[PDB]
RNA sequence: CAUGGAAGUCGGAAUCCGCUAAGGACUGUGUAACAACUCACCUGCCGAAUGUACUAGCCCUGAAAAUGGAUGGCGCUCAAGC
C-alpha cells in the first residue's frame, strides 16, 4: 500500500504544475504497447493512471484553489486513464495516435469484418501442409512451395475465431484487428 | 452414405497428401514426376467387385454424343468452374444469374449416374435399373438374372466396365 | 433461530393474465395456458401493487426460507415461457458410423416420436416419445441439427434429457467412443 | 568477457565456479553501447540494474552488487 | 474423425469430472464434498485420469 | 552452473532492478529443445458487510452370522424422543 498512499500525494503535486491533462481511452492495448508509447512521449509530458480517482480527487474541489476540477468528474466513466503534458495542444493534438499493432488472434474473439484469404504461394515448406488440412483448403505444390489455389472465406464476421484457425493466420502474417492508443474526449474538445 | 460434394473433397485432399510426400522425396537428377488427375494419372474403382473406371473412359463417351473436343475437355474438372446456366456457354465461378448455385462438373456428369445404380438396386426396383440400363442402351447381364440386391451391383458394375479394361489403359 | 418475516416479488408484465387460488397458479397469455400445484409449500401469496406479486413467510426457519428463491424462479419461468416459448438445439457427433433419424407425428395421440437408426453401427432400432406440447424440427441451417420447442421449460428440457440418456455406449472407453446425441445451446424462441 | 584466464577444456568440465573477479568503474563504459534499449530514464537510474545482474561475482573487496545500489551516490552522467 | 469443437462439447459431458476417493463417484467439475452418503460426504476428491 | 541437448517449469545454488495500474529469475498444461495455453498480480461493471482457522451438543458414515423376534408389546415425529 505504499503507492497507494503516495498516490495523493503524486496525483495531487503533478496535476497542479501541469496546466492542461489529456484524458485517454485505453482500451485493449498491450502492457509492451503502452511501454514503448511511454518513449515517445518520455521527454516531455507524464503519464499517470489509476483506479477511477472520482472520491478521491474531489477533495481537492473543496479548497478553493480551483472549483472547476468538479466539471470533469462526471466526464470519466470507464477505463480511461489521463495524461499531465506541458506542450501545446496542437503539435501533441494527434501525435500520440502514431503507432497501431496488429495483434494475432487469440482463438476466442470476435472479428469485425470477414477475414478473407487470397490465393497464392506461400514459400513454406511441404510438411506444413496438414495445419491447411483440418481448414479444408485446396493447395498445390509449385516450386516445392505451397500454392493456395482458389480463395476460400475463413470465417464469417462477428463468430468467434476457432482455435485452429488462430495458430494457422500467425504463420501466414495476416490478421484482421489492428489496435492502437485511443483519446477519449478532453476537456470539452 | 456419403454425398458427392463430399466424396470429391476426400479424392483431392488424399492426392495432395500423396503429392506431399512424392514432392518431399523426389530425386532431382530426373524427372519432375508427380500425380495429378487432371493428366489421368490417378483412377477409381473397387476391387471385390472387378469395376474401375479413370476420366478418360467417361470423357470419350461423352465425346462420341454431345462432345465437340475430348482433349480439350480434359481439363473441364478439379477445379475452375462447372456449367449449367440457361446460356449454353459455360461461365467461371458457380455465380449464377440469379445467384442460385452451379453444379460440380466431376460430380454432375461422372458422379450421378453410379449413384443411381446403387440406390435403386438396394430398393429393388429391378423395371427401373432395367429402364436405366436401355437409356445408355447398357449390354445385357447374361447367366445372372434372377439373383437380386447386392449381386446385381458387382454383375452390373463389371459389365458397365470391367477393372481390367482400364487398368491395361 | 427462525426468521420473523422473509418476502420476495415478482413483476408481471401487462400482457398476461393470472390467478391463484388453493396454491393452483394459472398463467395464460398469448401462447397458451400452464398450471403448477404448490400445496407442498406453506407460502402466502398477495398482491403489492398494481403489477407486483407478493409472497411471503412467516416464522420459518432455515430449511424453509430456502424454498422461496424456488418458488419464485418457477412462477417466472411459466411467466416468461408463455411469452416468449423455449427452444433447445441438439447435435450429432459421430467418427465412423453416421446417425440416421426419424421423426414422424403420432395421429390421434398428438405427440411425437422420435426414431434413433445406425448408431455406433447397431441393429437396434431405439424409440422415444416426446412429451405433450414440445415440438421436434429437423434444422435446415446447419447439417445434422435437431431442434426440440416447446411452452413448458420443465417438460423441453426433460424431454432432451431422453434423447440423450437413451445412446450410450456400454463396455468402452468413454474418453475415446465419443458417439451420441447431446446438447449445444439452451435458449428462447422470440428474439 | 573481461575475466581472468580463458579455460579451453578438460579443466573446465568440472563446476568452473572461479567467479571471484573484481571491477571498479570499467563497467560503465559496458553500459554505454547498449544505447537505452528500453526506458530506463536515463544512466543514473538504471545503474542499479547490471550491477546486481552480476550477483554472481560478489564484486570484490568488502562491496557486494546489492550494497551499491542502495547507497547512490555515484555520478550518474559518468 | 471427429471436428474439433464437437471434441470439446462431447469431453465436457464424458470427460471433465472429479472422483470420489472412497465411492468412486462422478462429480461435477467444480465440487467441494461428496453428494452420496455411503462415504459420509468426504471432501478428498481428484480429477479424472485425461486421456493423452 | 550443470550436459547429447534443459530458453521459468529434469536437477544444484542464488532470489536484483527498470516501467508502471500491474506482472514471480515463477503456478500448472505442453515441446527433443523452442513455440502456444494458464496461474499469481493489477484493471473495467455492480452496490454491501464478508473471509479463514478452531471448540462441542444432536444426527449421519465407519457398523459383517447363521430356526422368525423383540426399547416388555402395540405404536410414537411442535413426540408417547433428548
Ligand atoms: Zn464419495
Amino acid at each position: 500500500s505504499g503507492n497507494k498512499a503516495g498516490y495523493f500525494d503524486k496525483l495531487k503535486g503533478l496535476l497542479e504544475e501541469y496546466p492542461s491533462i489529456f484524458v485517454v481511452s485505453v482500451d485493449n492495448v498491450s502492457s509492451q504497447q503502452m511501454h514503448e508509447i511511454r518513449k515517445a512521449l518520455r521527454g516531455q509530458g507524464v503519464v499517470l493512471m489509476g483506479k477511477n480517482t472520482m472520491v478521491r480527487r474531489a477533495l481537492k474541489t473543496f479548497m478553493p484553489d480551483h472549483p472547476e476540477y468538479e466539471r470533469l468528474l462526471p466526464f470519466v466513466k470507464g477505463n480511461v486513464g489521463f495524461v499531465f503534458t506541458n506542450g501545446d495542444l496542437k503539435e501533441v493534438r494527434e501525435k500520440i495516435l502514431s503507432n497501431r499493432i496488429k495483434a494475432p488472434a487469440r482463438a476466442g474473439a470476435i472479428a469485425p469484418v470477414d477475414v478473407w484469404v487470397p490465393a497464392g504461394n506461400t514459400g513454406m515448406e511441404p510438411g506444413k501442409t496438414s495445419f491447411f488440412q483440418a481448414l479444408g483448403i485446396p493447395t498445390k505444390i509449385a516450386r516445392g512451395t505451397i500454392e493456395i489455389t482458389t480463395d476460400i472465406k475463413l470465417v464469417e464476421a462477428g463468430a468467434k475465431v476457432g482455435p485452429s484457425e488462430a495458430t494457422l493466420l500467425n504463420m501466414l502474417n495476416i490478421s484482421p484487428f489492428t489496435y492502437g492508443m485511443g483519446i477519449a474526449q478532453v476537456y470539452d474538445q | 452414405q456419403v454425398t458427392k460434394e463430399d466424396l470429391y473433397q476426400s479424392f483431392s485432399r488424399t492426392i495432395e497428401s500423396v503429392n506431399v510426400i512424392i514432392s518431399t522425396y523426389l530425386d532431382k537428377a530426373l524427372g519432375d514426376v508427380q500425380v495429378y488427375p487432371e493428366k489421368g494419372t490417378v483412377a477409381f474403382g473397387s476391387g471385390l467387385h472387378g469395376w474401375a473406371f479413370t476420366i478418360r473412359q467417361f470423357a470419350t463417351r461423352y465425346a462420341k454424343k454431345f462432345g465437340v473436343d475430348r482433349n480439350k475437355m480434359m481439363e473441364r474438372l478439379w477445379g475452375d468452374n462447372y456449367f449449367n446456366p440457361k446460356t449454353k456457354k459455360w461461365t467461371k465461378s458457380p455465380t449464377a444469374a440469379d445467384g442460385t448455385q452451379l453444379e460440380r462438373a466431376f460430380c454432375q456428369f461422372i458422379l450421378d449416374p453410379i449413384f443411381r445404380i446403387f440406390n435403386a438396386v438396394m430398393n429393388f426396383k429391378k423395371d427401373e435399373v432395367n429402364t436405366l440400363l436401355d437409356k445408355l442402351n447398357l449390354k445385357l447381364p447374361a447367366e445372372d438374372r434372377d439373383k437380386e440386391g447386392k449381386q446385381l451391383l458387382k454383375a452390373v458394375m463389371r459389365t458397365f466396365l470391367p477393372a481390367a479394361d482400364c487398368l491395361l489403359e | 433461530m427462525r426468521y420473523i418475516h422473509s418476502e420476495e416479488t415478482i413483476p408481471v408484465p401487462e400482457n398476461l393474465k393470472v390467478s391463484i387460488k388453493s396454491r393452483l397458479v394459472t398463467v395464460e397469455g398469448p401462447r397458451g395456458k400452464l398450471q403448477k400445484d404448490l400445496s407442498h409449500i406453506a407460502v402466502n401469496f398477495s398482491v403489492v401493487k398494481k403489477g407486483v406479486i407478493g409472497l411471503e413467510i412467516h416464522h420459518g426457519s432455515r430449511k424453509d426460507v430456502a424454498a422461496l428463491r424456488t418458488v419464485r424462479t418457477i412462477i417466472n419461468n411459466m411467466i416468461i415461457g408463455v411469452t416468449k416459448g423455449f427452444k433447445y438445439k441438439m447435435r450429432y457427433v459421430y467418427a465412423h458410423f453416421p446417425i440416421n433419424v426419424n421423426v414422424e407425428k403420432n395421429a390421434e395421440t398428438g405427440c411425437y416420436e422420435v426414431e434413433i437408426r445406425n448408431f455406433i453401427g447397431e441393429k437396434i432400432v431405439r424409440k422415444v416419445v416426446m412429451a405433450p406440447g414440445v415440438e421436434v424440427e429437423i434444422s435446415k441451417a446447419q447439417k445434422d441439427e435437431l431442434i426440440l420447442s416447446g411452452n413448458s421449460l420443465e417438460a423441453v428440457s426433460q424431454s432432451a434429457a431422453d434423447i440423450q440418456q437413451i445412446c450410450k455406449v456400454r463396455n468402452k472407453d468413454i474418453r475415446k467412443f465419443l458417439d451420441g446425441i447431446y446438447v449445444s445451446e439452451k435458449g428462447n424462441i422470440v428474439e | 568477457a573481461l575475466k581472468e584466464p580463458p579455460r579451453d577444456r578438460k579443466k573446465e568440465k568440472n563446476i568452473k565456479h572461479n567467479k571471484s573477479v573484481s571491477l571498479d568503474e570499467i563497467i560503465e563504459i559496458a553500459r554505454t553501447m547498449r544505447f537505452k534499449s528500453f526506458s530506463k530514464d536515463l544512466k543514473g537510474g538504471v545503474k542499479e540494474i547490471l550491477g546486481t545482474a552480476f550477483s554472481v561475482g560478489c564484486q570484490v573487496d568488502g562491496k557486494s552488487p546489492k550494497a551499491i545500489s542502495d547507497a547512490i551516490e555515484a555520478g550518474e552522467i559518468d | 474423425i471427429i471436428e474439433p469443437s464437437l471434441k470439446a462439447l462431447a469431453s465436457k459431458f464424458n470427460c471433465d469430472k472429479m472422483i470420489c476417493r472412497k465411492c468412486y463417484a462422478r462429480l461435477p467439475p467444480r465440487a467441494t464434498n461428496c453428494r452420496k452418503r455411503k462415504c459420509g460426504h468426504s471432501n478428498q476428491l481428484r480429477p479424472k485420469k485425461k486421456l493423452k
